């Protein structure tokens, strides 16, 4: 299981 | 877009706080303060916790994988070192809370390929005289893994090739020199 930067980040936003 | 289901991660993780207080041993210090395994429980435990730069001199934030304490004495620390970030005074209020963040996303994103497995945790120690942010590995002799999280990190973090990180091993930091650079 990975995640990029982008990815995770968004999740704070949504 | 998903509309219900969370978003695992590959390791449950733990955050420790660490408060200086000289009248007691270091290890004493140190206070678990929650483990979470999915994006969204990171999120919701980073909101609701201080940004570094607002903590007081003395204090530490350590995020470790489940299992690992955040001292050189863990198993998976002893042989081991760290990526060391540092940091002046200066550079508190730009440039500390963003090296962090970012470094916290590398962990729980697993941003190392195969030598993620290497990662046991990071570390930010906010001081006076000047702080430091690094990433813990396992085994300082596994010098592929050592190489590979060092110049991901750094391309990561977005630092300039002439700034150059250095690679401590932990016994060397016990009793420093860097074992790799990059
Ligand atoms: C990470 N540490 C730090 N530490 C104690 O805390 C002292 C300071 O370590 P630090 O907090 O990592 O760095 P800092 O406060 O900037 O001090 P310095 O500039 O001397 O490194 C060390 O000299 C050591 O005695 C430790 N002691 C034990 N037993 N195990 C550990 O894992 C650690």
């Amino acid at each position: 299981k990975r995640y990029s930067r982008e990815q995770l980040l968004l999740f704070q936003r949504l | 877009p998903e509309h219900y289901i969370k978003h695992p991660l590959q390791n449950r993780w733990a955050l420790w706080f660490f408060k200086n207080d000289k009248s007691k041993t270091w290890q004493a210090n140190l206070r678990l303060i929650s483990k979470f395994d999915t994006v969204e429980d990171f999120w919701a435990l980073y909101n609701h916790i201080q940004l570094s730069s607002n903590l007081m001199p003395g204090c530490d934030y350590s995020l470790f994988k489940d299992g690992i304490e955040p001292m050189w004495e863990d198993e998976k620390n002893k042989r081991g070192g760290r990526w060391l970030i540092t940091l002046n005074k200066q550079q508190r209020r730009s440039d500390l809370d963003r090296f962090w963040l970012e470094t916290l996303l590398c962990l729980i994103g697993e941003s190392f390929d195969d030598y993620s497995d290497d990662v046991c945790g990071a570390v930010v120690n906010v001081r006076a005289k000047g702080d430091k942010i690094a990433i813990w590995t396992t085994e300082c002799e596994n010098r592929e893994a050592v190489t590979h999280i060092g110049r991901v990190y750094k391309e990561r973090l977005g630092l300039p090739p002439k700034i150059v990180i250095g690679y401590q091993s932990h016994a060397d930091t016990a009793t420093t020199k860097n074992r790799f650079v990059v």
